[PDB]
Parts: structure tokens; C-alpha cells; sequence
DNA sequence: AAACCTTCCCATCAGGGGAAGGTC
DNA sequence: GACCTTCCCCTGATGGGAAGGTTTATAAT
């Protein structure tokens, strides 16, 4: 075989299943991590979550003055690590460590001096921590190395868990397969839901662990098709409208004999019925322009459709005749007629300009231009004047 | 919004709706040719937009534009025949009009 | 599929004001 | 002449609602 399916088909048979003792040793090994975790918090998971992170950003702000002052003292003066490992053990809150580092009076003891500055202040970051989190700075890195040894612990135990069952996301998914989803896509999406079970079970309930990762898993599956099965993506709720309808019509078949009149399901359904034909006007799915034609033949949908924005040039020859004939016709009237009319409207111009826009600049405001606009355009109404252009108008 | 199978149509002129009813269907023993109009329907078109030498002429001579399209059962060009039948299938909800 | 809950966006309603009308 | 009540426009105040998210425990591979 080929294709990828079959190299994750049978590459989870290498995982064992477990029941039943499994499940509870392998929970119970994800408590005890996560209680390892407990006591290292004491010095909802939302909640806990954070805390967690503001236990991690302490050890980020920590690690951060020491690498600084590392590199300060190691790169930019040249001092041994040893030397600086042994002299910075045990304090790490004073600058104890650093005159007798000067005092040792190697090549590089001078060099300190300088970075003997810009260490003092970084220390001081690195000390006002105890008086915030009551801790010694040594305390702090202990209880967070305790703290990931707990997600350790955690993590392998939640693999193996999702490994041991990977195969019910397989015996929910074959259920679903054809609604316009790829196969793997469901079993994923199935996979998905069985880890956010994991980490939402309680093994000490005493139920069996195939019932919460089902429903989870069932969710996980339905809840995608709804998502990524359409091409035009339909809101979650409106999925569940459809199938609603679908099936109160499918169980009233061997009812109403071939199929239920459309006022029915309104009563049937909790809906009013106006909504029903929209519902039904809307689950209409695109056709591939690939899709063959009459006669079987090569000529396919995505053939016959014409482009409808373009303007035939049939219309675009009148537009320009139409644009040469005001342009010979603007020209007959007077030169501030013409500017006027140019200005109103956007003729050989950037934007039309409104009543007040054209008065500014003409230096006399908004009546004197109606009363020129209303008198050109009377001009031209007039016949011998307005035969070229009355050719454009046809109604 | 919904079409219309009104008789009212823009850009036509007299000579070819005289062969329609008020609602606008080719009259049934009525025989046409084509380009001839068998029912008039007009489709809702918005935004339109004028080459201010058009906005000229909507100023000039008072000639408003139209807020629709023209889609229309013409007769196929190169045909001419007589209408035998005329049927009318009117959706549920939709009133019916003097034709139907 | 249902079940109760939060973020965001409507296109409309109680409230204010700037004046407006009508009269013992 | 003021006073009491009346007739219309902006800030936003909001109940309304569509779109979105998290749970659901028999067992179910």
C-alpha cells in the first residue's frame, strides 16, 4: 500500500490498548505530576493556569539577569566560567562575589571594574524579587525545576494515554465519513476532542474513560464537519437548523405518504414558517465548473458562463460619440457656461463640484450658478441645438 | 430583490409592448418574429453610475434613469412563429396576478 | 442536539435640549 | 410678558440577536 491513511492505520497498532487497571495507574501517575505541581504552587484551571505562567515569568526575570550579568562578566571581560560559577554560587543576592573577583588580581580582575557598574544595578533588579515573592533566589529556581518535573511526568502519561485509545476516534470517525469531509480530517478532528477529554477527566468518578472521550470525540467531529465542510461557511447553529429539518422530513415520509407539506414543519418545528424557505433557499451548494454538459460531451460548466461585467464595445463607441458631440456641443454656449457645466458635472474635469463648490471660485455664489445652469441647459433644450445629442436618448 | 414580470419596461418603446397584457405576457393567437417580446420582465439593477456626459443629458432634457434591468422572453432571433399555449406556474405565497 | 453564557453589532427607543405655540 | 405644555433632532443606552464557544460521564477500540 501507498497511500498515508495506511501508514497511520497501522502504525498505531505498535501502541498497546489498556484496560482496565491502565487507565487508572497511567491517571494516576498524571495526578501525581500535576500534585507534584500542587506543593511547588504553594511557595478552576483557568485560574491555576495563570498562576503557573506568573511562576514561570518570575523564572524568566530571574534568568534573565543572570544571563546578562554572564554575558557581562564572561564575553565583554573574558573571565573563566569556572571562576564565575564558583564565586556567583551561593549569593546571588549581594556584590559580595564581586570585589573579591577583582581582588583575585588576574589579567581579567581589572576588567571586572568596568562591568563592575553595569553588574550593580542589574543586581538590584535580581534583588527587590525577595522582597516581593518573601523567596531567596535559589528558592525560586528549586520549586520551578520540581514544577516542570510535574508536567514531565504529566506529558508522557497524557501521550501514552491518547496513544493507548487513538483507535475509538477511528470507530466514531467510519460513522461520519461522507458529508463533504476527507476521512483523516474527521479522525483528527475526533483526535482533537480525545486530547481536550484527557485533560478534563477525573479517573477517580469510577465511570470508564470510552464514555467521556466518546462524547468529547463525537463533539469534536460533528462540530468540525459544521466548520470546514462547506465551501461557504455556514454558522454553527444554522448546521443544526438543517439537519433538524432534514430529518423531521425524513420521519415524516412513510407518514404523509411521499413528503410533508412545507407549513407542517413550522408546526413540527419550533420555528415560524416564514423562516423555513429561506432555511431551504440557502443550504443550495456550488457546482464544480468541471461538471460535463449534454451529450457527455468534454464541454463542461465552467464553459458557458459568460463575463457580464464587461460593457460590449457596441455601448463604449456610443460613449465616445456621445463624449465628442457635448464636447462640440459645451463649445456652442458661452465660456462661463461652459465652465459651469464642466464644473456641475464632471466633464474634461478631476470630480463634479455642488452648488457652493462652483460659486467659490466663480466669484459669484450659489444662485447666480442656478440661475446659469437652469438657463444653458434651457438653451440646449431647445431643438437645432439638441438634435445631435436627442439621438442618444431612446426610451 | 425579487424580479418582476410587470409590462412596465425601460429602453422600449410602444410598437413593442402593445402586444403584451397588463401583465405583461404576449397575448395567446398573437403571432411575433424576432426580437419581439413574449414576457416582459424587468431584473432589480442598483448603482448605477453615468460618464458625467450622461449626467448631461439627465440634466437636459429630464430623461431619468431607471433603477432596473431588462430581462425579457424575446422571440429566438431568426424564428417567426405563433404562441399556441401560454402557461403560468406561480410560486406558493406569491400572488397571483390578473393573467394567472 | 441541546444547554446556558459571552463578544460584537444592529437598527431602533428613553432622555435632553433648543427653542415654539398658544392663552388666563 | 412669563408660564405650562408641545413639536422635532444628536449621544448613547440599550434590549434584541446572530455568531461563537464549552460540556455532556454507563459503556462504546
Amino acid at each position: 500500500t501507498t497511500d498515508p491513511v495506511r501508514m497511520y492505520m497501522r502504525e498505531m497498532g505498535t501502541v498497546e490498548l489498556l484496560t482496565r487497571e491502565g487507565e487508572i495507574d497511567i491517571a494516576k501517575r498524571i495526578e501525581d505530576g500535576i500534585n507534584q505541581v500542587q506543593c511547588s504552587v504553594a511557595e478552576v484551571p483557568k485560574q491555576f493556569d495563570y498562576l503557573v505562567n506568573s511562576m514561570r515569568v518570575m523564572m524568566d526575570r530571574v534568568r534573565t539577569q543572570e544571563r546578562l550579568i554572564m554575558k557581562l562578566c564572561v564575553e565583554q571581560c573574558k573571565m573563566p566560567k569556572k571562576n564565575f560559577i564558583t564565586l556567583f554560587t551561593g549569593n546571588e543576592t549581594s556584590d559580595t562575589w564581586f570585589n573579591a573577583a577583582i581582588a583575585m588580581n588576574k589579567p581579567w580582575s581589572e576588567k571586572l571594574h568596568d562591568v563592575s557598574e553595569e553588574v550593580h544595578r542589574a543586581l538590584q533588579k535580581l534583588q527587590q524579587i525577595e522582597e516581593e515573592t518573601g523567596l531567596t533566589i535559589e528558592q525560586v529556581k528549586d520549586i520551578n525545576r520540581r514544577m516542570s518535573i510535574g508536567e514531565a511526568k504529566a506529558r508522557r502519561a497524557k501521550k501514552e494515554m491518547v496513544e493507548a485509545n487513538l483507535r475509538l476516534v477511528i470507530s466514531i470517525a467510519k460513522k461520519y465519513t461522507n458529508r463533504g469531509l476527507q476521512f483523516l480530517d474527521l479522525i483528527q478532528e475526533g483526535n482533537i476532542g480525545l486530547m481536550k477529554a484527557v485533560d478534563k477527566f477525573e479517573y477517580r468518578r469510577g465511570y470508564k474513560f470510552s464514555t467521556y472521550a466518546t462524547w468529547w470525540i463525537r463533539q469534536a467531529i460533528t462540530r468540525s464537519i459544521a466548520d470546514q465542510a462547506r465551501t461557504i461557511r455556514i454558522p454553527v447553529h444554522m448546521i443544526e437548523t438543517i439537519n433538524k429539518l432534514n430529518r423531521i422530513s425524513r420521519q415524516m415520509l412513510q407518514e404523509m405518504g411521499r413528503e410533508p407539506t412545507p407549513e407542517e414543519l413550522a408546526e413540527r418545528m419550533l420555528m415560524p414558517e416564514d423562516k423555513i424557505r429561506k432555511v431551504l433557499k440557502i443550504a443550495k451548494e456550488p457546482i464544480s465548473m468541471e461538471t460535463p454538459i449534454g451529450d457527455d460531451e468534454d464541454s463542461h460548466l465552467g464553459d458557458f458562463i459568460e463575463d457580464t461585467t464587461l460593457e460590449l464595445p457596441l455601448d463604449s463607441a456610443t460613449t465616445e460619440s456621445l463624449r465628442a458631440a457635448t464636447h462640440d456641443v459645451l463649445a456652442g454656449l458661452t465660456a462661463r457656461e461652459a465652465k459651469v457645466l464642466r464644473m456641475r458635472f464632471g466633464i474634461d474635469m478631476n470630480t463634479d463640484y455642488t452648488l457652493e463648490e462652483v460659486g467659490k471660485q466663480f466669484d459669484v455664489t450659489r444662485e447666480r450658478i442656478r440661475q446659469i445652469e437652469a438657463k444653458a441647459l434651457r438653451k440646449l433644450r431647445h431643438p437645432s441645438r439638441s438634435e445631435v445629442l436627442r439621438s442618444f436618448l431612446d426610451d | 430583490g425579487p424580479e418582476e414580470i410587470t409590462a412596465d419596461i425601460p429602453n422600449v418603446g410602444e410598437a413593442a409592448l402593445s402586444k403584451l397584457d397588463e401583465s405583461g405576457i404576449v397575448y395567446i393567437g398573437a403571432e411575433v418574429t424576432g426580437g419581439d417580446i413574449l414576457v416582459g420582465k424587468v431584473t432589480p439593477k442598483g448603482e448605477t453610475q453615468l460618464t458625467p456626459e450622461e449626467k448631461l443629458l439627465r440634466a437636459i432634457f429630464g430623461e431619468k434613469a431607471s433603477d432596473v434591468k431588462d430581462s425579457s422572453l424575446r422571440v429566438p432571433n431568426g424564428v417567426s412563429g405563433t404562441v399556441i399555449d401560454v402557461q403560468v406556474f406561480t410560486r406558493d405565497g406569491v400572488e397571483k396576478d390578473k393573467r394567472a
